[PDB]
Parts: structure tokens; C-alpha cells; sequence
């Protein structure tokens, strides 16, 4: 028996994505921020791409397609942003790009310290919870299905028919090796919690990343085209209490 | 817009 869900998340998980971030100049704030902000503009064209090639993901209102995108983005990167730092330097720095690695030097010159260090403890909670490539794709996918508005989607019945799907292959792929129907219990609870603990990072970003928009002309800070129009239009939404994140805990 | 043009 061929694991076909399996088979595609790995086949259409998104390659290296570089900065261009100029590592032979001394770190300064503006530098860090507008080569984050570039690293986030060539991120989402990869997120798109790998959203559209999900499994049932076509199903959704084109424009369900893109604001569950719009509104999931930074949740999706800073979770494999997380994994990268994880399985590539051990948690012992923020692996955003091969050539944009923040030791704790960057992380306070970036001006969002408290941030990255709570991303660095989620790095660290793929080693402590012992998260496998498999758990770690199917949980990617199931972030892309975790925050809509609160006035709903154009349909919103088949998001909701596609996240169950989704969460049905997570209890797969944990009962995987599991014949103790409490293991998996347990095993869900953590893996659940880990999602939710992505949600809070989210907001944090979302809300220094907008006040950096806001101010951007102020401190030399550059945002490109998309990321510009995503952050005053989307995640305003968001930051108002318009669209929100879909716990499973609390 | 950019964005919106990755799906046409
Ligand atoms: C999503 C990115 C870029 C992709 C990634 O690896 C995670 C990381 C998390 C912090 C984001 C950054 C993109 C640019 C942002 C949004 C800055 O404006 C402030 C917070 C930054």
C-alpha cells in the first residue's frame, strides 16, 4: 500500500529559497528587515505554488485559494523556518535563508528579540517532541487551514471538508506504529499543541511587521511589491479581530 | 494585482 497523500506532500515541498542578503556588511537594522522582507516576497511565490499542488486545494473558491494564503503565510513560513533551524544548525540559530542565519546578535539588532526567541523554542520542540519529516509535512499543510474570517469564506463548506480531510491524514500518519490507541491520543495532544503555539508567534509578527510597514519611509526599510499590499490589506484584518486563527486547545 | 496574478 502506496502512502499517496505522503508521496505528494513530500514531492511538492518547496526547495532552498535564498535572501540575497549582503553578508559582508555589518549587520544593520534596515539591512536585516529589507532582506527579510525580499526572503518573504520570494517565499510566498513558492507557497503558492506548493498550496495550489496540495491535495484537493483546487476544490476551494479561487478566491478562498488566495486569502486562506493571504492570511496563513506567516504561520507556514515561521514553521518551516523553524524546521529548517532545527534539522540544520540544532536550534542554535534562526536558519531563515542558507545565507540569512540570526545568532542572537541579529536577533536583537533586528528589533524582535522576544519574537525570535520564542521561534527558536519552536525550533527546539522538533527535537524534544521528536517531530518526524512526515508529522512535520502534514502539520505544514494542516497551517495552511488554521486562521478564516470570522464573516466566512465564499465556501466556507468545502474549506471545512478539506481541513478534516486534513487532520484525518494527521491521525494517520500517527497511528503509523502506533497499535496503542492511547499513544496516538497522547501523540495528537502534542502535536496539536505545537500548531496552537505557532498562532500567538503569528499575531507578534503580524504586528511588528505592520508597524514596520507604517513607518518603513522612517527607518530605510524596504517592502516589496506583494508583502506591501499583503500587510495593508490582509493582515489588518487579522491584527482587527476580522479573521482569526482556529485553535484547537483553550 | 502581483499577487493575484500568480493564478491567472
Ligand atoms: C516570514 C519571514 C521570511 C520567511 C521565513 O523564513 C520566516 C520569517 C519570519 C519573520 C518575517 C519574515 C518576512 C518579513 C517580515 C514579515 C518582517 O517584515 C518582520 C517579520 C518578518
Amino acid at each position: 500500500c502506496q502512502p499517496i497523500f505522503l508521496n505528494v506532500l513530500e514531492a511538492i515541498e518547496p526547495g532552498v529559497v535564498c535572501a540575497g542578503h549582503d553578508n559582508n556588511q555589518p549587520d544593520s537594522f534596515a539591512a536585516l528587515l529589507s532582506s527579510l522582507n525580499e526572503l518573504g516576497e520570494r517565499q510566498l511565490v513558492h507557497v503558492v505554488k506548493w498550496a495550489k499542488a496540495l491535495p484537493g486545494f483546487r476544490n476551494l473558491h479561487v478566491d478562498d485559494q488566495m486569502a486562506v494564503i493571504q492570511y496563513s503565510w506567516m504561520g507556514l513560513m515561521v514553521f518551516a523556518m523553524g524546521w529548517r533551524s532545527f534539522t540544520n544548525v540544532n536550534s542554535r540559530m534562526l536558519y531563515f535563508a542558507p545565507d540569512l542565519v540570526f545568532n542572537e546578535y541579529r536577533m536583537h539588532k533586528s528589533r524582535m528579540y522576544s519574537q525570535c526567541v520564542r521561534m527558536r523554542h519552536l525550533s527546539q520542540e522538533f527535537g524534544w517532541l521528536q517531530i518526524t519529516p512526515q508529522e512535520f509535512l502534514c502539520m505544514k499543510a494542516l497551517l495552511l487551514f488554521s486562521i478564516i474570517p470570522v464573516d466566512g469564506l465564499k465556501n466556507q463548506k468545502f474549506f471545512d471538508e478539506l481541513r478534516m480531510n486534513y487532520i484525518k491524514e494527521l491521525d494517520r500518519i500517527i497511528a503509523c506504529k502506533r497499535k496503542n490507541p492511547t499513544s496516538c491520543s497522547r501523540r495528537f495532544y502534542q502535536l496539536t499543541k505545537l500548531l496552537d503555539s505557532v498562532q500567538p508567534i503569528a499575531r507578534e509578527l503580524h504586528q511588528f511587521t505592520f508597524d514596520l510597514l507604517i513607518k518603513s519611509h522612517m527607518v530605510s526599510v524596504d517592502f516589496p511589491e506583494m508583502m506591501a499590499e499583503i500587510i495593508s490589506v490582509q493582515v489588518p484584518k487579522i491584527l482587527s479581530g476580522k479573521v482569526k486563527p482556529i485553535y484547537f486547545h483553550t | 494585482s502581483k499577487f493575484a496574478a500568480l493564478w491567472d
